[PDB]
């Protein structure tokens, strides 16, 4: 009755009552095929935008296959001169002015378009972040043929809730049906459990796929999966050298994403802005 | 209800041009991509055209690519295929059939569901 | 090019009696595969697409499996109306680039 | 001894005969340092397109760092002036002409750009999904090392097929090569089995690691690693409180990634849109 | 005795002593709440930036949507008219020269918005490959509450090192806090195992849920979580129908990303290039 | 609109006494919800953000637990300056729509 | 430490025009998001309006869109709230509040941490 | 910057002999660390990348291990011609900024 | 077979200038990065100067940033370094080295693989 708890005291719940279970759940393994109309994407219907967006090259071909995976008489003469040269100009400066509002209306555009290859980009990798999480969960669904439907599992709280006894799957839609049958605990044996115990102050011992429960203020030994207290025996424990415990930390990993380093926009510009006041000439 | 009318099939001389028509009645085919597949006599069935919602992306088999182009009308719910430069092989029954879904620029795939009856392009001396 | 090849192109089959109808591909097209039915002079008719969804309002009986190159299509309790040619399609990569199989045809026996 | 099954009846596969395996399996567990040459990327090696880019900022060096994770004399003087005034003139058209040009070939190298600079992100994104597709493989490999080499898993179809017996890892190019030796099964019995019974209707039971098998139309026992048919006894069952079986179904999972609903294109750019007519001033 | 080794001959360590274990590991199941502003991001505070960002749409909306998953008097009368007619050539050649500094100013500022939105898009699929290593790691954390904490594992080296007692979870930021009680080996003996035993040539054993350790000179069975060599009896082995190892090779799976295929730049420039070349018309 | 709705708006309670306040929202916030305490005549102070996370100052008696649709505010060991009104706060998604509770009084007893 | 404090609040004739301030001290107000929540006399807390670090996304309530415009101005650490057409269920107690860290654009939310003291705008004939 | 130090940099070795040359890093490189082998009179010759990936041609006695801050090297089975200056290298972060060991000098015994 | 030719060495007065070649042969040297090492006498390695296979991404070590220029005549398979201002400590023997793949602008590393002898740079009075 020497027996002293080793790593502290914890009350934690043992089954003590069971009944039979059926989980149904589907996983998902697949998708459709996915892939993206660019054109009707960033403009829609509106021809302007996709005219010009035509001359953004080839990129949703590239996308697509990322995504799917694969004195007085000379006056007169001046007159008539000065009539063709002013028709010249004038001529001269609408053709300026026509391709000046084209640039104007085309720079609208672009901005417009730019924006909308920011969001598509963005739904890009959203739909490579999708298709990365249902390879996990194809995979997790392929654990659970090899080990629920193929064979039976010793692991608890994975084919469903509790003990597995028989799980059974069928082809769904993109993924696969799971039918699992357990015996799952309905009633729970809240109980006092320290990690092992320690002989004499001198000899330590761990439970033997089990727990050690202190009932009736003595040191008994049960099986996890059921709560049945009995004798500590050397058949259900487990000799340690010494009855002190190793402590360890794992390292601490938390997901920080980084914010990228991007200089003053104004600074950066400046290495090539050529801001210009250009000055029509004077003319007499 | 949802239905795929195939029309302007005919005798046309070996070299000559054809203009197969394929209107759309019942869904929206403003969204929907579409193909043209041909059915030769007594073999099996060949992918021509498809041609993308947005009308922007459009892609043809070897067999026909360059000689055969491909067009559509939203507005319309309409669907054209040029028969240029028509040769001996090209007689066969002309579907066109539904592929991608694509409700806003983003297609999802589901087979070819809805076909239409077909039209019969007869090329020979 | 992803060649799509159905062997046996011909079958006699009798009703009730169940129905595998494979089909390969000379390159995996993982699941990007489709079953169409072509009875005599109508257009085909989608079964299966994605190798095992079965298209809306096809009959049960007809189950779809595989993926990769090799395909199958299950008409489990045949009936008179099941007699027609089916095909095998391939739509897996980017561009679009579609190629069918042959055909197997269904002989009454 | 009216044993009724509860569950239903189900006809799986025990195993009856095992041979020695041994399967030999790589897992990625890392990948070689990749970078982009944008200027390469884009470009290639047009120098026209390598000037326009350099202006794009130091865009590069923020996604490799994401890829790698850190009243005669009058009139003659008037024609004097007149040929001076035409020729600052016809120098100020040309001088507008030709920065006309560039604008528009500027704008149509941007186009291509900007196009190629949508497939480079869609690129980023996908290298991005392999490098934590790689991680969730290194994170696999593992969990065979702790599980398969470091001790020996009671996890079946798991260090290969079958029970395990004995696996060894050896470092190979960007991950890590395992020799799994286990006994997998090479023939099966297809037994009927009942996930639990009822006994008179009032109390049930599960088996313990194995299968309730119905043989000679009576229900017997078997461990579900081996099949070998024996009596039911209270070794080899859990008690349930009552036979019902408790229904249950797992939420309905499926990743559909939403489209990104965007504005109508002209009514969006109608917020701003300058669709300006310039008209040259008449001249006579 | 005749007992052969089938499936080579190997040095392992197995278990000699133990002690109890205490292992505290962070296990991240979330993350904050983020989203990108989008214009501080692209141009800190400069304002024109700003107004010329305004004009490329509302994806900031569509990008944070998707990060949170939701005579003589004619020629004085002609000096008067030139007098005019050159005061509205350069007042339009004015207006078209500040038109001219506009759009190549605005330019210069689009590349370098496009090109600090290339590296945007680098950082929101950034985010979404850390998110799903995110709900990776929630997916790791859930098997350890379901496996660790709402059970006992017979899984070693999975609730940290050694063999499952005890674990506890609590909350901690941004993810969970698992404690960790186990019985963990100290000291290994380097025994030569074999994968199996071959029995005359003729039937070959497996050892279950153990090792088969040539001790003495003599092929003896022991657990393969402790190290107590015993003689093979029929408990401990398995049955095989022969003694040929069948060698199997998972297949090779390496990720490596395809590099998308971008035609010639000058070439796809060349369908839709103009590269004109405006002369200014000749005025005398 | 996320309606967000806590029951009951009224709770006597006494010192010493551990009290939950039940927060519901009609939609899955998932777990972008916020708690604030609101003595009289003073602004509201947050206790709970992210459902779970405490935030700096706040005495540990205050807990926070729950995601999607239900959540709760544990104060162990109330003191006799915890009787203020309570609130719950959603910022789950994009754009900022920010719904708060009704409130909870806590009155003394 | 770190406040915010609010003035401009008074009495104001229904349909009438008022514009609150609230100037940040103690923190870099040019990173945070800000909003405004104003309680109603015996009642709970509302979202009125949420405006960017770089002020380019600013988003109102329902009940309030139109009629209330929020502003700020990270040179003077001040945030700005003008109340035109103000009307009877407009008399409340209005706050601000911190809504997100965004040290380079990119924003973290933890709370609407801190608030300010308050001010009241009454509305009455 | 990361400093890489490589100690003991002298090693009196015979034929015949395990020599393991251990490479330290002032901070993590993860696994981008490479070895080098420098005769007298001879440019340097990557053994090792990525800190365990042999390079084409490098005899299989030179063994790389570690990723971090902690490398070695382990030349099995010393031979002769091994007798060269060892340097580690590191090649982690963007932009390129890559910093080499002091060396490691094999004397012969 | 692959290899990599240094020339341009010899003796260079302190604060003077010399131009180092290191032309490519055997390999696409076009699609490689390019490294510059120097070994001073009786002492290790160091890193210099980084180009990359477009040329626009150039990098140096801070002892050298600002005095010492990498260029790259990718049609030429040739590799300069302008070594100016030189000092004392850039008494060396200077190698290029070959660093990553980049065969479409992707670039994969697999070590420095590939080294040219050396050219010896000596810097005294």
């Amino acid at each position: 009755d020497s027996l002293e708890p080793v790593g502290g005291l914890y009350e934690i719940q043992i089954p003590s009552e069971f009944t039979i279970g059926n989980m149904e759940e589907f996983i998902q393994t697949s998708s459709p095929k996915v892939t993206i109309d660019c054109a009707a994407f960033v403009c829609g219907d509106y021809a302007a935008c996709k005219l010009q967006l035509v001359e953004y090259g080839s990129f949703c071909d590239n996308i697509n296959a990322i995504l799917t995976e694969v004195n007085a008489e000379a006056l007169n003469n001046l007159l008539q001169q000065l009539s063709n040269r002013f028709g010249a100009i004038s001529a001269s400066l609408q053709e300026i002015l026509s391709r000046l509002d084209a640039l104007e209306a085309e720079a609208q555009i672009d901005r417009l378009i730019n924006g909308r290859l920011t969001a598509l980009n963005a739904y890009v990798s959203q739909q490579l972040s999708d298709s990365t999480l249902v390879k996990f969960s194809a995979a997790q669904a392929m654990e659970k043929v090899n080990e629920c439907v193929k064979s039976q599992s010793s692991r608890i709280n994975f084919c469903g809730n509790g003990n597995h006894i028989i799980s059974l799957v069928q082809n769904a839609p993109y993924g696969l049906y799971f039918i699992h049958f357990n015996y799952v605990p309905t009633k729970y044996v809240t109980a006092k459990v320290s990690p092992g115990l320690c002989i004499a102050g001198n000899r330590g011992i761990a439970p033997k796929s089990g727990y050690f429960v202190n009932v009736n203020n003595t040191w008994m030994y049960t099986g996890s999966g059921y709560y049945y207290p009995e004798p500590i025996t050397e058949n259900n424990v487990v000799v340690m050298s010494t009855c002190a415990v190793n402590y360890t930390k794992a390292p601490y990993v938390m997901l920080n994403t980084s914010i990228p380093n991007l200089p003053d926009f104004k600074e950066e510009l400046d290495q090539w802005f050529k801001n210009q006041t250009s000055v029509a000439p004077d003319l007499s | 209800e949802v239905q795929l009318v195939e029309s302007g099939g005919g005798l046309v001389k070996p070299g000559g041009s054809l203009r197969l028509s394929c209107v759309a009645s019942g869904f929206s085919f403003s969204i929907y991509s579409m193909n043209w597949v041909r059915q030769a006599p007594g073999k099996g069935l060949e992918w021509v055209s498809y041609i993308s919602s947005s009308s922007s992306y459009k892609y043809y088999a070897d067999s026909v690519k360059g000689r055969f182009s491909v067009s559509r009308d939203n507005a319309k719910n309409s669907l054209y295929l040029q028969l240029n430069g028509l040769r001996a092989e090209d007689t066969a029954v002309y579907y066109c059939a539904r592929d991608g879904y694509c409700p806003k620029g983003v297609c999802t795939y589901y087979g070819m569901d809805v076909w239409g009856q077909g039209t019969t392009v007869t090329v020979s001396a | 090019e992803i060649v799509m090849t159905q062997s046996p192109a011909t079958l006699s089959v009798s009703p009730g009696e169940r129905v595998t109808l494979s089909c390969r591909a000379s390159q995996s097209v993982r699941s990007r595969l489709a079953w169409f039915q072509q009875k005599p002079g109508q257009a085909p008719r989608l079964l299966i697409y994605d190798a095992s969804i079965r298209a809306t309002g096809i009959p049960a009986r007809f189950s779809g499996s595989g993926s990769g190159t090799e395909f199958t299509l299950i008409i489990s309790s045949l009936q008179s109306e099941d007699f027609a040619v089916y095909y095998c399609q391939q739509y897996d990569n980017w561009p679009p680039a579609y190629t069918f199989g042959q055909g197997t045809k269904l002989e009454i026996k």
